[PDB]
């Protein structure tokens, strides 16, 4: 709503999560970029000791 | 007159029936579960979420 856009048709199971299907249909470049940063953030399985 | 010789019949019919006036109490329908309840396409009815 703070775009004007239609509110999204999601379906139930869709495989793609709903930011990372809202990164795609935004035309904005701050609230792309926040939303780039939550669909690819991931825990990082290193060994230490 | 009643000319018994030319008077008589062989009537010809079957020899056993098992008469069944309803016949849907034979089978047992089921529904599968409401929620992948699946309309004319075969996307599901009430989908949305």
């Amino acid at each position: 709503p703070a775009f004007g856009m239609q509110r999204m048709h999601y379906r139930n199971g869709d495989p793609q999560t709903p930011f990372q299907i809202a990164e795609q249909q935004i035309q904005n470049f701050q609230v792309a970029n926040w939303l780039h940063f939550v669909n690819n953030n991931q825990f990082r399985q290193v060994v230490i000791d | 007159q009643f000319d018994f010789r030319a008077s008589m019949h062989m009537l010809t019919s079957n020899l056993t029936f098992t008469v069944y006036s309803d016949l849907l109490a034979f089978v047992s329908a089921d529904t599968v579960e409401p929620i992948n309840a699946v309309a004319f396409d075969n996307m599901r009815i009430m989908n949305e979420l």
